RNA sequence: AUUAGAGGUCUUGGGGCCGAAACGAUCUCAACCUAUUCUCAAACUUUAAAUGGGUAAGAAGCCCGGCUCGCUGGUGUGGAGCCGGGCGUGGAAUGCGAGUGCCUAGUGGGCCACUUUUGGUAAGCAGAACUGGCGCUGCGGGAUGAACCGAACGCCGGGU
RNA sequence: GCUCUGAAUGUCAAAGUGAAGAAAUUCAAUGAAGCGCGGGUAAACGGCGGGAGUAACUAUGACUCUCUUAAGGUAGCCAA
RNA sequence: GCCAGGUGGGGAGUUUGACUGGGGCGGUACACCUGUCAAACGGUAACGCAGGUGUCCUAAGGCGAGCUCAGGGAGGACAGAAACCUCCCGUGGAGCAGAAGGGCAAAAGCUCGCUUGAUCUUGAUUUUCAGUACGAAUACAGACCGUGAAAGCGGGGCCUCACGAUCCUUCUGACCUUUUGGGUUUUAAGCAGGAGGUGUCAGAAAAGUUACCACAGGGAUAACUGGCUUGUGGCGGCCAAGCGUUCAUAGCGACGUCGCUUUUUGAUCCUUCGAUGUCGGCUCUUCCUAUCAUUGUGAAGCAGAAUUCACCAAGCGUUG
RNA sequence: GUCUACGGCCAUACCACCCUGAACGCGCCCGAUCUCGUCUGAUCUCGGAAGCUAAGCAGGGUCGGGCCUGGUUAGUACUUGGAUGGGAGACCGCCUGGGAAUACCGGGUGCUGUAGGCUU
RNA sequence: CGCGGGGUGGAGCAGCCUGGUAGCUCGUCGGGCUCAUAACCCGAAGGUCGUCGGUUCAAAUCCGGCCCCCGCAACCA
RNA sequence: CACAUGUUCC
RNA sequence: CGCGGGGUGGAGCAGCCUGGUAGCUCGUCGGGCUCAUAACCCGAAGGUCGUCGGUUCAAAUCCGGCCCCCGCAACCA
């Protein structure tokens, strides 16, 4: 079939991504990228567990597949079918090329799209969880599950956020009271101090 | 519903005109053909003549580009000429011809040159052109800046420019644009831009006004029926004030007075204004929300 | 491309702009008295077959154009030459193109 | 191999700056330049019409011929190891006034000046320029408040 | 290029639902729009370095006075070129004698390394950039060694 | 390829003929063989098809359609 | 006998490109252009990447004038998603012959009017560069013109490509020079500018075959080992969704992922072309363990029997 | 104070909406005989002066958008030079120097030359 | 490159010549005939005569240039 | 000038 | 694999070369002739040019991707 990781592991080449230059790329096999109880509000999942990285390597499209699947199926068993929301954050745009043989050894070894692979940095989430913070130790194990289908060294770090959102779960509650955060779906909406003032008017009544 | 344009997209990437451009005064495609000297001339000044006629009034301007901004040597404006008697049509085309000739004779006279290069005393209308007198000081040389105004057979900046090159400038021009000139049959007669010259076919529409019409014809002339100016009496109206101006030309500014030091404008409001009104909006705003409470 | 048949420009004799009569010019006969044909003519007598190149490599598949002018004022009774960029087909003075109208 | 195109990888050196385009500032234009002005050499892309070459955009000479709307320039271009003066007839609206020179003019300025100066006053005052020199010994006042410590903060993961 | 939900309106459409029917209502599902949100670009970019590339740092310079011009012209105007005169604290640091002309051999297979970098799964592979090496070069060290580290060499004594 | 036929003839060299010119020269008419044209010849060199449908279950295709060439491999023979 | 034409591999002479991850086949990286590579001056390679060229244009050239585009919204008989009319929004989202990049809004676009600066002629300069040519281009100067009221603008195409030496031929040019002892006239030869072309694009006039072969050389270069590499082949882990009636792991094991090996094939071209005898079998010795059997043991979905998995282990066997 | 004509820089000047504009001015506006040009005096050209600041224009306003300028981001990212530094590698730390960009948070909202008015 | 002869209704061809005439055949349309496709006979439509210029009262016709096609003949950038 | 064929228990 | 050719009503094929506008044979269907079927006669339906996207006033035709099919090559040791 393909080729073994270890000859894409590297981040070697410039990034190469599907364009008018490179066309003719299959799909990747990674398509959904949002998994769980995704049309769920931002005050029910309040801890958000990530998996970061720590090299600066390609992550196969199918290694992001395989560890989307295997970190799901074990928070259904864990924590039901809706008590959670996993979202992936690498997308994979790097295209990696093959010298397919079958002789003219290199003379024009300027290979064709084999597949496509995510270029992750030091310190980059590669996925995250969030849930209700009771179910805290089934998130570590459904990132320690999904380790193993990932090649590199990679670290599981809860985070201080509130949820997906950026704003810290020490400072999350009272923002919403004084109303400088205004839940909004999946996520929330910062508002200023900045736009016209019947704006304004519309928040406080 | 539809994309809104005007985004924050939209003003990020929006690049205005010039000033002057998005105001349509300039048209910086003929400035740039015009202003600027050759580079081997080293701040030899490139004269033009400026007209720019308006609903009430003609200016006529003699300005050199510099990197500052254009500096007005002297100009000469239509509501100077009540003092040269013609009272009233300060921008009808035989109005023009005397605002131009009033620019001529008064630039002149700033440069000594008003005895030397006379030019046409006596109007005929013509394709006249002077050239300069050897061992004496070269004839002014200056060029038209039309502006924007289409210049179309008869338009009244020519009549300026006849005014001025009758008034002793050596302005490059062809007798085409002028009054008279038959577009089929491709001649000029300089009798008909003498009428123009005259203000004789404005003097027959009050004629022409006169046993068609009257009431029509107040309509028409209002002051020219308060300032007795009949059609009798104009053509020997502005040759008196073509001789009254080619002896005075001299422009004597009016007095300065000092003014009370009043101000008429709004002046700009401060922050802690604008940033107490907020607070008092705000506030009144939830003053007014317990009351319905 | 297409040229008008008459041309208003400069003439070496007349010393000034003047109409001149476009024509196509052509290639005259290969005069058998020319210096190089004399000597060409004596070179191949006699035994050894062909003495100079014959090109075979031709690679272009155009000519320049070269336009005739030529004088009409009733005495100078001039020509030159006057050369064009390469085109494949070419034509003198024919129907002048109009701007805007029904094509079938 | 590369082409040999005239205006080859010039993609943003002849580009227009930002929210610069369209017509040119008239200022440009009526600019004198004398024989033996510094002058340094800038495409711009708006005028097609005696674009100096790429490889003087950057570089600075001095003007040895005006006509009417160029100047020619005496600029030094490196060719493998030896430098040639050569000449280039560029058009006025790829040229600024060169800020180089100045500097020196005006020093030469207050030179002129202080020499005059304080001669007839007969003290001796410093013309040639020194650079930055070690600085003085002074004193640190410390009045009330003790210097605050500093230590190094803990670690703690960001990501 | 691209993920996700929100808030909109029939702006339209998809099965309908009580509507004969009706932008009237009804749940809708979609695209559509407005705010957000995840993720990127050698052949994208508002911004934007470090390293880098020009030029200047005086006597061939400044400052007065006068002539020449067919060039340029409101105007001994503009510019250039000529004369004459006056100014030396030699106008940043450091280093160092420079300039210039003939005749001219060999060479025109290169290779290696730090960093940058293209093709390639990769290579003691193929191809570049910058500098230094090897080649042309011994010596001390790396057991061994074209290239690494130290250091470059007349013949010797002492020291380090 | 080879061969056969020919003023019914397109082309063609030298020479000759005529015309123009002071002459070199130029132009014209004429112009053999050979090609062109038209027959013959494969125990001359050589060559000797493609796609669909179709029979009592299936299978197969005697049959049919179509495109095609100078002919579409016949009698025989074969994993030689 | 002497000329002329046809035929004439019977015979003679000669030729039968280069680049190139060996050569051939295929391509054109052989002359050019755009973006990238390219490491923020310039320069910079590969049979690197994405493309383009051997043209087209009497206007699609040159002025001047007046206009404003793509798209969208709302309307208006036939009329609909789309015919035409009107208003509004519209920084270019259009257009400018073509590839791409740059540039452009009272224009460089669109529409008209008049036109031939796409003309004649010296030098200088830029680009490639040896700082030589050609090509292309930029500033002038002298003319003759075009256009516009004019300033001006224009000697081709908004800019970056669209092209060609000597020799020969041809045409044009002058009250031109020579044509030989002088003169006249044809002729010829000069001088100057165009054109007829060399695409292997600084420019020979050019088909094969050789297993009958030859010579000079080449390890600068292939066919074998050896070396580096390990895609491919082979072998083994990790995670555990599942399989195994039940039960993840007795035995297995997807999606993934980490390695080892050099008994597979490739890739490369370092060594050898003044030669290292190039397939198999036969013979014979030794070594390896990734263990088929045998000794000693652990585990089974091991009752016995048989058979599986694993451990120490290469002592001894592995045939006709 | 402010305007007109011609400008220089070309958003601190733009855009949306709202308010107010003395005097002069700029405009709207009134006409088509002549000049000139349109399918149409709408535009353009021309002749005027009854009306009006409604609009343009000018000034001001908006917890305005944009723009300009800071802070923050951050001595972070990156980077010159150096080591017989670490690490199987990928990469990282240190030494010596240089040093950014969003989000987020402030402030600002045209200066000005020549000539001529008005407020006498 | 030279010589020759061709280019015409949709298709082929005549007429070109010693200039004023554009016909035929097939195909297309209608009538008649036959048992009917055919066959048979008539009628209707179907040509800037390759293009351009000159000459002529009058040319598709004479003359010239151009383009295409065929045959033969030639070949120093 | 051409023009094939046949359903049949009674 | 790399190169080439091809895809057009039910069937087999033109038209592409070089731009406008879809045809040929057969089959199918309907009505007739016949006692009936076939042959024959009259009449009609049927593809939208593999698919996706471009250039163009206009594309079966010119250009690119994709899918399917066929042919040729794939040598020297």
């Amino acid at each position: 079939g393909r080729r073994p990781a270890r000859c894409y592991r590297y981040c070697k080449n410039k990034p190469y991504p599907k364009s008018r230059f490179c066309r003719g790329v299959p799909d990747a096999k990674i398509r959904i990228f949002d998994l769980g109880r995704k049309k769920a509000k931002v005050d029910e999942f309040p801890l958000c567990g990530h998996m970061v990285s720590d090299e600066y390597e390609q992550l196969s499209s199918e290694a992001l597949e395989a560890a989307r699947i295997c970190a799901n199926k074990y928070m259904v068993k864990s924590c039901g079918k809706d008590g959670f929301h996993i979202r992936v954050r690498l997308h994979p745009f790097h295209v990696i090329r093959i010298n397919k043989m079958l002789q003219t050894g290199m003379r024009g070894a300027f290979g064709k799209p084999q597949g496509t692979v995510a270029r992750v940095h030091i310190g980059q989430v590669i996925m995250s969880i969030r849930t209700k913070l009771q179910n805290k130790e089934h998130v570590v194990e459904a990132l320690r599950r999904a380790k193993f289908k990932f090649p590199g060294r990679q670290k599981i770090h809860i985070s201080k956020k509130w949820g997906f959102t950026k704003f810290n779960a020490d400072e999350f509650e009272d923002m919403v009271a004084e109303k400088r955060l205004i839940p909004d779906g999946c996520g929330v909406k910062y508002i200023p101090n900045r736009g016209p003032l019947d704006k304004w008017r519309a928040l406080h009544s | 519903f539809v994309k809104v344009v005007k985004n924050k997209a939209y003003f990020k990437r929006y690049q205005v005109k010039f000033r002057r451009r998005r105001e349509g005064k300039t048209d910086y495609y003929a400035r740039k053909r015009l202003v600027i000297q050759d580079k081997n001339k080293y701040n030899t000044p490139k004269y033009r003549m400026i007209v720019r006629v308006t609903n009430r009034d003609i200016i006529c301007q003699i300005a050199y580009a510099r990197i500052e901004g254009d500096m007005i040597v002297c100009a000469a404006y239509a509501h100077e000429l009540p003092k040269y008697g013609v009272k009233v049509g300060l921008t009808n085309y035989a109005a023009a011809y005397c605002t131009g000739l009033l620019l001529a004779r008064r630039l002149l006279n700033r440069f000594g040159m008003d005895k030397i290069y006379e030019g046409q005393v006596e109007v005929t209308g013509d394709e006249y052109n002077v050239e300069s007198i050897d061992g004496q000081p070269g004839a002014f040389t200056c060029y038209l800046d039309a502006g924007l105004a289409r210049t179309t057979t008869g338009n009244k900046v020519f009549g300026a420019l006849k005014g001025a090159v009758d008034g002793g400038l050596s302005i490059p021009h062809s007798t085409k644009r002028f009054p008279g000139y038959d577009s089929e049959s491709k001649e000029f007669n300089a009798e008909v831009h003498r009428k123009h010259i005259m203000g004789q076919n404005v003097a027959d529409y009050m004629r022409y006004l006169m046993e068609e019409d009257e009431d029509a014809y107040k309509k028409q002339f209002s002051q020219y029926i308060k300032n007795n100016v009949t059609p009798d009496m104009m053509e020997e109206m502005y040759k008196k004030a073509h001789a009254a101006i080619r002896e005075n030309p001299v422009y004597e500014k009016k007095p300065k007075r000092e003014v009370k030091k009043k101000r008429w404008n709004r002046p700009k409001m401060s922050l802690a204004q604008k940033k107490d009104r907020v607070a008092q909006k705000k506030a009144s705003f939830l003053r007014a929300q317990e009351r319905a409470a | 491309v297409n040229v008008p048949k008459t041309r208003r420009t400069f003439c070496k004799k007349c010393g000034k702009h003047q109409p001149h009569k476009v024509t196509q010019y052509k290639k005259g006969k290969d005069s058998l008295y020319a210096q190089g044909k004399r000597r060409y003519d004596r070179k191949q007598s006699g035994y050894g077959g062909q003495t100079k190149p014959i090109f075979r490599k031709k690679a272009k598949t155009t000519k320049k154009i070269v336009l005739r002018l030529e004088c009409v004022e009733p005495n100078c009774r001039s020509k030159r030459m006057l050369a064009i960029k390469r085109c494949k087909h070419f034509e003198l003075g024919g129907d002048k193109k109009r701007k805007g109208q029904v094509i079938q | 191999t590369n082409t040999k195109g005239k205006r080859r990888g010039t993609r943003y050196m002849f580009s227009r700056p930002f929210r610069k385009h369209g017509v040119v500032p008239l200022a440009t234009y009526m600019r004198i330049y004398k024989k033996g002005d510094i002058v340094d050499i800038k495409g711009m892309g708006t005028v097609q019409k005696g674009m100096p070459h790429k490889c003087y955009h950057g570089k600075t000479g001095r003007v040895y011929n005006v006509t009417q709307h160029a100047v020619g320039i005496v600029v030094n271009k490196q060719v493998k190891g030896k430098i040639l003066a050569k000449r280039i007839n560029v058009r006025i609206e790829h040229i600024k006034h060169s800020k180089s020179r100045d500097s020196f003019l005006k020093r030469v300025k207050e030179n002129d000046q202080k020499k005059k100066e304080a001669k007839e006053k007969g003290t001796w005052v410093q013309l040639k320029r020194q650079p930055a020199p070690p600085r003085e010994a002074h004193f640190v006042r410390t009045n009330g408040k003790e210097p605050e410590l500093l230590e190094p903060i803990p670690y703690e993961f960001m990501a």
